[PDB]
C-alpha cells in the first residue's frame, strides 16, 4: 500500500487562500482592535469577551505569514515557524474554552442567582487563568518540539511533523475532543438547566399573581379548578371537579396534589399557552424579539386574559416589540386590565419595564440573546472542519476504506473547511452590531 | 501543514 | 524489530490471582449484596452509593470467570466472554463517574445551601442516567466487537483483540481520560471551590458574633482595631493604629477598609489560629476530629478568648472528642463564658451540638469527610495501574526506548496492579463502619 | 487481556 497522491492546487494556494486570509486578517485586525481599545480601557459577560478577543488578535497577526506561506515561500526561520503553529493551538483551545466560561458564568447568574456574585468573580479574575490559558500554553508544548522548517520543492514549508501515525491519531483525536466535544458537553449542560431554570421561575411568577392552590377549589364564579389557575370543570358536580382531578395527574387524590404535581400541570399550560402564541399574526412576533424574562412577562397575560385578550393591545404591544419599554408601560397603566387587578398589572408592567424579578434584590438584569448567537455562530463556524478530520481519522483507523478519490475528497475539504473557519475571529467584534 | 508524519521510507500528511 | 517476548508466570496465573479473585468476590458479593438489599429498601449521598454499589455487584459476579480464565481455560462460549469485557467497561467508568456526581452534589449542597434543593434531585433522579450509565453503556460498543474467544496452547482465551496499534493506542488513551484525568478535574473543580466556601462561612460567622468594623474603632479597653476583632495597636496613638493599618493593607487607607480586604486580612488570621490549633497537645487531637462546621465553632472560641482559654474546657473537650454533643453543651451553657457574652456562645453551642448553621433553614446537616475517604480511597486504588498503563503506552509510541527487560517489568507490573485495583469493590461497603 | 492486537504477521497485546 503506497500512499494516495494528491495534487496541489494552485488556484487554491495562490488565489483563495491568500484572498480569504486578508479579508479576515483586515475584518479582524480592526475588529479586535477596536474591541481592545474600547472596551479594554474607559459586566462580566464582557470580560470573558475581552481575554476572548485577545486570543483571536494573536491569531490574525499571525495570517500574513500563513498566506505568504501559500503563495511563495516560508522566507520566516524556524523559530517564527514554531510561534505561528504555537497561537494557533492557544487560540482555537483558549477561544472555545473561554466561551465555557462565559456559558457557566450565565448558569450561575441565573440558576443560582441569589448568591453567586462571589463564585461569578472568582471564575472571571482568577479561575480563568488556571483552567483556560495556562492549559491553552502547556498544550503548545508539542508545537514547539514538532514545528519545524523543511525544504521541499525549491521552497521552504512550515509543517507539524511527528514521528508516526501513532503519534498523529491520539493527537488528533486529543484535537477533537478538547476542541469540541468536551467544552461542548460544558455548553449544553449549563443551556439545559438554565432552561429548566427559566420555566421554573415562570411557575414562580403565576404563583404569585394567580396563586398556588393544592386543594380544589370552587373560585368566585363557581368553577372547580386546582393549582396555578387550572380550570377543572364548569360543571355544578363537586364529584366530577373530583374525577377531572384524578384523570389529569394520573392517580387517586381525593382533591389534594402536591407541589410537584401543581408545577407539572402547571408546565402544560404553559406549553400550550406558548404554542398558542407562536400561532398568532399578532403575539408571535412579539414574543420572538423578547428576552427570557419579558416572555415571561407576555406569558402572565396571555394566562389571565387569554390570546386574544392579550392580542388587543395594538399600542404597547407595537412599542414592545419595538424596544420602547417606559412607553409600553405607561400605556398599559391605563387599561381595564389595570383597574380590575391593579397590583398584578403593576409587577407584571415592571417586568416588562426592567426587564428583571425587581418585582419578584434590585436592577440586575441578565441577558443571554447575544451570548447564545456568539456560541452557535462559533460551532457552526467550525464543525465542518471538524465533521472533516473526524472522517479523516476514520479513514487513518482504516473504518472505512475507499481509494484515492475519496481521500483525495477529504483532504480538499478540510482544506476550504479550515480556511473557512478563521471567520470565527470576527464573530466577536461583528456581533457588537 | 498541520498532521504530517514518517510511514517507513514516506513522508505523508493527514490533510490539513 | 521483532516484539519483546515475556514469560507466562504459573504461581502468579496459577496461585496469586485466583486468591485475590475470591478475597474481592468474597468480601464483595457480600458487602455490596447487604448494601442492596439494606439500603435499597426499608440523603442524597446515600443515592449514588446504591447505584455505585449495583456498579460494583455486577462486576464482582464476573470474578469467578475472571479465575478459572487464570487458571484453567475459558470455557464458557463468546457470549460470555464478550459480557465479561462488558460489565468491565461498564463498571471502571460508572464507577467513577457516580463519585464525581457526588462531589457535584456536595459542590450544590455546600456553595449553593440557600437554594440548590431543586437541582440536587435532579441530577440524582434524572441526569445520573443520561450522564452516568446510558454513556458508560454506549462505551461498551468496542466490547461486543472486538471481545472474542481465541484458540492458543491448547487452550481457551478471552482477548479483546482490535485491528492494530493506532486503534490500541487511542483506546486507550479514551481510557485514561475518562478513567481518572477528566472525572479527576471534576473532582477537584468541586473540591477547591467548596474549601473557598467553607472558609467564607467562618467570616461571616464571626462578622455575625464579634462584628465586622471597616472603619478604625477604639474598642471599650481603648485599644484601636479594624476588620473582625482585628487589633491594630494597643498604643494611644491614633497615628501609631492608622500606621499599622496601611502596613497591613499595603495602601495608603485613611483608616477606611473594604469587604474585601476584611477578609483577606480575617482569613490571614485564621491560618495563624488554625496553626496555634495544630501545634497545642490538647486543641489538635479535638480539631482533628470535628467536622468543617464544628471546626469553626471551635475556631471562634479561640478568637474570642485565645487557644489557652478554650483548652481550659477540660471536660466540654473530651466530650466534643467522643462525639457527645448534648453533654457537651450542657457543660459550656454553665461557664464564665457563657455570661459575658451569651448570645454568642448559645449559638457556638448549639453549632457544636447540631454542626449546621441553624444559629445563622432548620436540621439541615450535610457531612463531606465520608465522601472523601470514598473518594481518595478510590483513586489510591487505580492509581498505580494507570501509572502503569501511561508509561506502556509511552512505550507504545517510542517515546522511552529501554529493551525488552523494561517492556516486561511494566507488563508486570499492570498485571499486580490491575489485580489489586479490583478491591475498589468493596471500599463502598467497608466504609460503612 | 485487554488490549490485543495485530502488528504485521504477529499478535502483541500490550499488557493488562
Amino acid at each position: 500500500k503506497e500512499p494516495c497522491f494528491r495534487e496541489e492546487n494552485a488556484n487554491f494556494n495562490k488565489i483563495f487562500l491568500p484572498t480569504i486570509y486578508s479579508i479576515i486578517f483586515l475584518t479582524g485586525i480592526v475588529g479586535n482592535g477596536l474591541v481592545i481599545l474600547v472596551m479594554g480601557y474607559q459586566s462580566m459577560t464582557d470580560k470573558y469577551r475581552l481575554h476572548l478577543s485577545v486570543a483571536d488578535l494573536l491569531f490574525v497577526i499571525t495570517l500574513p505569514f500563513w498566506a505568504v506561506d501559500a503563495v511563495a515561500n516560508w522566507y520566516f526561520g524556524n523559530f517564527l515557524c514554531k510561534a505561528v503553529h504555537v497561537i494557533y493551538t492557544v487560540n482555537l483551545y483558549s477561544s472555545v474554552w473561554i466561551l465555557a466560561f462565559i456559558s457557566l458564568d450565565r448558569y450561575l447568574a441565573i440558576v443560582h442567582a441569589t448568591n453567586s456574585q462571589r463564585p461569578r468573580k472568582l471564575l472571571a479574575e482568577k479561575v480563568v487563568y488556571v483552567g483556560v490559558w495556562i492549559p491553552a500554553l502547556l498544550l503548545t508544548i508539542p508545537d514547539f518540539i514538532f514545528a519545524n522548517v523543511s525544504e521541499a520543492d525549491d521552497r521552504y514549508i512550515c509543517d507539524r511533523f511527528y514521528p508516526n501515525d501513532l503519534w498523529v491519531v491520539v493527537f488528533q483525536f486529543q484535537h477533537i475532543m478538547v476542541g469540541l466535544i468536551l467544552p461542548g458537553i460544558v455548553i449544553l449542560s449549563c443551556y439545559c438547566i438554565i432552561i429548566s431554570k427559566l420555566s421554573h421561575n415562570i411557575f414562580e411568577m403565576l404563583r404569585i399573581d394567580e396563586g398556588l392552590r393544592l386543594k380544589i377549589y370552587k373560585d368566585t364564579e363557581g368553577y372547580y379548578t386546582i393549582g396555578i389557575g387550572h380550570l377543572l370543570t364548569k360543571s355544578p358536580s363537586l364529584n366530577a371537579a373530583k374525577s377531572e382531578l384524578d384523570k389529569a395527574i394520573g392517580r387517586n387524590t381525593n382533591g389534594v396534589i402536591t407541589k410537584d404535581e401543581a408545577e407539572k400541570l402547571f408546565n402544560q399550560d404553559v406549553d400550550a399557552a406558548v404554542r398558542g402564541i407562536l400561532r398568532n399574526a399578532k403575539l408571535k412576533p412579539v414574543y420572538d424579539s423578547l428576552d427570557a424574562v419579558r416572555r415571561a412577562a407576555l406569558i402572565n397575560m396571555v394566562f389571565q386574559m387569554g390570546e386574544t385578550g392579550v392580542a388587543g393591545f395594538t399600542n404597547s404591544l407595537r412599542m414592545l416589540q419595538q424596544k420602547r419599554w417606559d412607553e409600553a408601560a405607561v400605556n398599559l397603566a391605563k387599561s381595564r386590565w389595570y383597574n380590575q387587578t391593579p397590583n398584578r398589572a403593576k409587577r407584571v408592567i415592571t417586568t416588562f419595564r426592567t426587564g428583571t424579578w425587581d418585582a419578584y434584590g434590585h436592577q440586575k438584569r441578565k441577558a443571554l440573546k447575544p451570548t447564545v448567537i456568539l456560541i452557535l455562530a462559533f460551532f457552526a463556524c467550525w464543525l465542518p472542519y471538524y465533521i472533516g478530520i473526524s472522517i479523516d481519522s476514520f479513514i487513518l483507523l482504516e473504518i472505512i476504506k475507499q481509494g484515492c478519490e475519496f481521500e483525495n475528497t477529504v483532504h480538499k475539504w478540510i482544506s476550504i473547511t479550515e480556511a473557512l473557519a478563521f471567520f470565527h475571529c470576527c464573530l466577536n467584534p461583528i456581533l457588537y452590531a | 501543514r498541520r498532521a504530517c508524519y514518517q510511514k517507513x521510507p514516506y513522508r505523508r500528511c493527514r490533510g490539513x
